[PDB]
RNA sequence: GAUAAGGGAAGUCGGCAAAAUAGAUCCGUAACUUCGGGAUAAGGAUUGGCUCUAAGGAUCGG
RNA sequence: CCCGUCGCUACUACCGAUUGAAUGGCUUAGUGAGGCCUCCGGAUUGGUUUAGGGAACCGAGAAGCUGGUCAAACUUGGUCAUUUAGAGGAAGUAAAAGUCGUAACAAGGUUUCCGUAGGUGAACCUGCGGAAGGAUCAU
RNA sequence: CGGCACCUUACGAGAAAUCAAAGUCUUUGGGUUCUGGGGGGAGUAUGGUCGCAAGGCUGAAACUUAAAGGAAUUGACGGAAG
RNA sequence: UAUCUGGUUGAUCCUGCCAGUAGUCAUAUGCUUGUCUCAAAGAUUAAGCCAUGCAUGUCUAAGUAUAAGCAAUUUAUACAGUGAAACUGCGAAUGGCUCAUUAAAUCAGUUAUCGUUUAUUUGAUAGUAUACUUGGAUAACCGUGGUAAUUCUAGAGCUAAUACAUGCUUAAAAUCCCGACUGUUUGGAAGGGAUGUAUUUAUUAGAUAAAAAUUUGAUGAUUCAUAAUAACUUUUCGAAUCGCAUGGCCUUGUGCUGGCGAUGGUUCAUUCAAAUUUCUGCCCUAUCAACUUUCGAUGGUAGGAUAGUGGCCUACCAUGGUUUCAACGGGUAACGGGGAAUAAGGGUUCGAUUCCGGAGAGGGAGCCUGAGAAACGGCUACCACAUCCAAGGAAGGCAGCAGGCGCGCAAAUUACCCAAUCCCGACACGGGGAGGUAGUGACAAUAAAUAACGAUACAGGUUGUAAUUGGAAUGAGUACAAUGUAAAUACCUUAACGAGGAACAAUUGGAGGGCAAGUCUGGUGCCAGCAGCCGCGGUAAUUCCAGCUCCAAAAGCGUAUAUUAAAGUUGUUGCAGUUAAAAAGCUCGUAGUUGAACCUUACUUUGAAAAAAUUAGAGUGUUCAAAGCAGGCCUUUGCUCGAAUAUAUUAGCAUGGAAUAAUAGAAUAGGACGUUAUGGUUCU
């Protein structure tokens, strides 16, 4: 038959269920957030685990090793690039002490939300849900979309949105019309 | 039908092998011609890869050939007089390899001429393959082990 | 099982030809011909996945049928006929001539070549043995018997066949710091100079070769082909990068200046 | 003293009487056992005539 | 606190006359389909082809036939393996704490335990030799 | 020097009783043999093997159960002592 | 995230298990279910049984055309375009399915064929000592038929080939044999035969260590390639074939010559393959310790058979071969492997299943054709099932696709299509249930709605809400349309419609402890029940049945089993054995393991190898992501980075090092050097 095609779960959950300690740092995490749910939670950390474990394997090698640096350096380069580590951070010891706040301060309803575009962060994600919001020329309709540093500045309402310069919505043209 | 496979065979150790697969074709076999003595017939029988082998069922000439002379000729053969293998192929004039034979002196002779009426050989063709009984003519050491096993 | 395969697997596919997993089941199976199946690319993949002048297998046999193809000097119309290394692809409708030569980094090289260079391709010598009548005869890498061969030629040699009466116009001795291409192994597609060469009776022999940048490796003698008469002078014109292998963080660098 | 279609102990107190087996070579041989047996257990194959082949010895001669 | 016969109920396994039964594999022996090879065979059917009525003699060649070879399948016997019936016998566990006693835990009222051998409704008792995990680290 | 032991201490070990080994064992590795994997069923059944026999060696499962057990503390009790 | 917590007691510290906890490319099942992408699916029990339909056919200018087929008269009165039927060629041995058997068997990595067969593709290769071109069958076809019945076929009348069976055409020499005559110092010769290539023998080349008294190939290795001599052969084949163009020379002839192609053909080489084959490596079991050898078991000699090696088989002859370093036997709810789950490390469990290798088509066995089959969508026979019958007979093989029954805890449509991927055929054109597309599909995976923002009123600390008041936004859904596609569906875009209880209403389990969340209200009263465990329940139950409230995860949540972590409760890393379970009663002792110091290997480094897929990982805005291997450039009659790389690991190969650990050496010297030491015996 066809090849396969790969798949991969992006999270884990934690393996003990009720923590009042953990329950409480997530849904207080959640709250600042505005996430919908602790797998989006879930997801950072496995992300950053992940992160983590490629990190302490490159740390365990040799310094100057050739793989060490080709591999640690477009790790580097590719959270620099996405704007979770800091341009003063580029050695590979902070990458382990980065945090999750780090990735969830570069998702698209934060960007939103401190850019002043919504009211407060579940506004921005109602408006990243109903299409208003477009990054450069492109609608983007997934609130975890991670902005890139280069994507920041282009971070604007749709160009065809009510609230971007396009047509009355429907609530809008019902009523004007009559 | 008739196999060479060792798959029917037990181990060195002694185990009884198991049935692993069917027979195969690539490794059939098939039943000993028995060369006999009289008109000469023979049968083509189709082999693998498209070549094609000739049973001698029963010859009655094939050529031999003197080595102390150089000197091949096609002559007749009387009967099979010793086989290592087997003595019921002497008693019964089956004609395979390295079985001993005696054949027609005359052409020998008329070429000794030109340049007891009949001469041992010992046939180095596989009718069985082939469907020639060809030979060379015992001479020497040779000679000597094959009159004194023949005379006892 | 029962006789010859005659399909092959996509999955299965050379990984040098670079088919897309989920393009279809099944990869083109090429034919026999002068080259070995797994050391070949057939005209399929070549004209429809590396020009891309074709855009899929019915337009494929459309060109090939409509005789535009010639491989070595000889139109073909089998669209899995097995291509192979050294070859000369010629397409005077488009006026383009190419020739397969393996990249640094183990791929056939899109490299378009004149059509005075498309005149002529090399060999290697495989055997030298006498034929029927007492005719001594040297076989090639890619299947061909030349009949009447120079005395002096022997195994390991490279000749320079003619390619339109099949003739041998000169040839190249088998010695050290003759220029070398690898045709198989890690290093496929590098090009350096014999240094030494250690035998191993009743093994495989062993070739020390050295890379324009002072690179030494080890490969087998039959990886071996000999394509010029010393450093620098190749019998044939090399791909674009000329079979120097960079380390990956070299690349890394040089992708980024080129592309800024 | 013999033989007998089909059945095969239905006869009779009861297989009484008769039948069946039977030499030799080769194969194979259970429970149990006081380890000695049971054992020819049970159960199978072969056997003529003729023409051959092979093996097995004695006395002399260094 | 606690041990055990005995009585009632339920469940599990074991032994057990029945030369018990059933299913599957391997195999001795007998019979043996079919194909293949070989040996003859020679329906008819062409002429090496010759003939003033035609006498021939050459080839191909079906059925069939002889002897072998591989060998399905059935019957009998042996053996292995897995399920399963069984009068009766002897256990184990659970339930309730029904009967009889009080063997053990205190020197448990005969110190206890181990090996062995007898005896006895039952726990158990007794002999012989050990142990302290003793009720003595000691005169 | 070799033995049979003993007395004190605990650097150290151990759940503790205690231990000159039961120490040098999460700072885990000197060499080597045997045995156990909750309590029962059970050293039972079955097969094998040794034995004159008694029995010995090897040795299950079904089923059942939330503990059984080790060392020590306080109390209660003793037909034990002061 | 290298984690633990409840349960033995009046209370304590332990051993230890029971219970809790999380994942599963791990299955089933309950409740529930809005969106996008992706996507498993009658393996498990029964390799149990199958109705029906389909799944393998095929023609170019180029094999054979008098279809009484179509079409037009045209460069054509031999045919000539197109083209059924048949004969011929090729394919049908690929693919697809399944995992019953199978434990040195398959398989993996690594080897060998100087031990063989090989259609086809691609290169070479053939002047060999009636010719203006040989025969007679046969199909289709016409018309006589028999049977109830089948892809049954028989008589009669035709006719063809790249079918079948036969056959010449040719260089120039040269060489060899026999040899009348002749020369007569050993020569010359008329006349007869033979030369290419295949087969089968026998005999010769096929050389190659360096000065004095003309050739000869390869290999690590050959009796190799090849050549020669003497013969042999129910004598192999060295084109009686087919299409397009029609050219050149004139000694005015249907004269002599010739261009591009089809197909075919011998041998060698190559390629696609096949078959054997070296080394090392497989789960449980000793309540399996000896097995193999009648009637092949181990080896020797000769033969037969095979494509070939080989006890593969036969004849003769020896008594060998394996084994406690586990042979042999038994079991497997066993195809092997790439891989999957979980995992600090080491490990444990799984692998029917997308790829590779193997095997099979109800169970056996035997075969034809063919290069290739012991084939089953081929045949023959038996056994078991099973269909029609007029009972005379005939026909079967879904572990292919779909579909039906059974079995079960367990698994979907008797759909569309060759458009993509490729395969087959005489082939630009036909065919393909291979494959693709859609249907069913909460197996798993990705992303992600169920609302957002103001004002009052209050409470509240310059702002978070709790309610009743507003105006905005939107997709689920429906749809013109375009895109998509073979045609559709769906996705994406997008006119018009589409939200206040925005009823367009989120569920599954719980609230004594473990374990997050009630000592609230009502009901029962050791009942009903809950409860993985401890326990709760006998009239104010924090535990049952309900209402309210609350907790966890959420388009998911719960339950069962297995497995992994937890489990240092399998312990090599890494357990315990005085008393919790556990040192044999005590010595000897073989295999095994380990062995004081001192001056051939093993080990270790590097290289080559370990298929693709999978894993890790570099690049790359699929709108993000899971993924994919794409893509990017001022907008291009074109320019242009890519598709890395690691890891594999036992066995084999090459290499450097000589510690560590083995092994050998000169004790009756049977020792080492004399390189040009002195002689003697030889061999090339």
């Amino acid at each position: 038959p066809r090849a396969p095609r790969t798949y991969s779960k992006t999270y884990s959950v934690p393996k003990r269920p009720y923590e009042s300690a953990r329950l409480d740092a997530e849904l207080k995490l959640a709250g600042e957030y505005g996430l919908k749910n602790k797998r989006e939670i879930y997801r950072i950390g496995f992300q950053l685990s992940k992160i983590r474990r490629a990190a302490r394997d490159l740390l365990t090698r040799d310094e100057k090793d050739p793989k060490r640096l080709f591999e640690g350096n477009a790790l580097i380069r590719r959270l620099v690039r996405i704007g979770v580590l800091s341009e003063d951070k580029m050695k590979l010891d902070y990458v382990l002490a980065l945090k999750p706040e780090d990735f969830l301060e570069r998702r698209l309803q934060t960007q939103v939300f401190k850019l002043g575009l919504a009211r407060s962060i579940h506004h921005a994600r109602v408006l990243i849900t109903q299409r208003h919001i477009a990054v450069g020329k492109q609608i983007v309709n997934i609130p975890s979309f991670t902005v890139r540093l280069d994507s920041q500045k282009h971070i604007d309402f749709a160009h065809n949105s009510p609230y971007g310069g396009g047509r009355a919505g429907r609530v809008k043209r019902k009523n004007q019309g009559k | 039908g008739i196999s060479r496979d060792s798959r029917h065979k037990r181990s060195a150790t002694g185990a009884k092998r198991a049935q692993f697969r069917k027979k195969r074709k690539f490794e059939l076999g098939r039943q000993p011609a028995n060369t006999k003595i009289g008109p000469k017939r023979i049968h083509s029988v189709r082999t693998r890869g498209g070549n094609q082998k000739f049973r001698a069922l029963r010859v009655e000439t094939g050529n031999f050939s003197w080595g102390s002379e150089g000197v091949s000729r096609k002559t007749r053969i009387a009967g099979v007089v010793y086989h290592p293998s087997n003595n019921e192929l002497v008693r019964t004039n089956t004609l395979t390899k390295s079985a001993v034979v005696q054949i027609d002196a005359t052409p020998f002779r008329q070429w000794y001429e030109n340049h007891s009426g009949r001469l041992y050989a010992v046939i180095s063709s596989r009718p069985g393959q082939s469907g020639r009984c060809d030979g060379y003519i015992l001479e020497g050491e040779e000679l000597a082990f094959y009159l004194r096993r023949l005379t006892a | 099982a029962r006789g010859p395969k005659k399909h092959l697997k996509r999955l299965a596919a050379p990984s040098h030809w670079m088919l897309d997993k989920l393009s279809g089941t099944y990869a083109p199976r090429p034919s026999a011909g002068p080259h070995k199946l797994r050391e070949s690319l057939p005209l399929v993949v070549f004209l429809r996945n590396r020009l891309k002048y074709a855009l899929n297998g019915r337009e494929v046999k459309a060109i090939m049928m409509q005789q535009h193809v010639q491989v070595d000097g000889k139109v073909r119309t089998d669209t899995t006929y097995p291509a192979g290394f050294m070859d000369v692809i010629t397409l005077e409708a488009t006026n383009e001539h190419f020739r397969l030569v393996y990249d640094v980094k183990g791929k056939f090289a899109v490299h378009r070549i004149s059509a005075e260079e498309a005149a002529y391709k090399l060999g290697k010598v495989k055997k030298v043995q006498l034929g029927k009548k007492g005719v001594p005869y040297v076989v090639t890498h890619d299947g061909r018997t030349i009949r009447y061969p120079d005395p002096l030629i022997r195994a390991n040699d490279t000749v320079k066949i003619d390619l339109a009466t099949g003739k041998i116009d000169d040839f190249i001795k088998f010695d050290t710091g003759r220029l070398v291409m690898v045709t198989g192994g890690r290093n496929l597609g590098r090009v350096g100079v014999i240094v030494h060469r250690e035998k191993h009776e009743g093994g495989f022999d062993l070739v020390h070769i050295k890379d324009a940048l002072e690179n030494t490796f080890v490969t087998r003698l039959s990886n071996v082909f000999v394509i010029g008469t010393e450093a620098g002078k190749p019998w044939v014109s090399l791909p674009k990068g000329k079979g120097i292998k960079l380390s990956i963080s070299e690349e890394r660098d040089r992708r980024r200046a080129q592309q800024g």
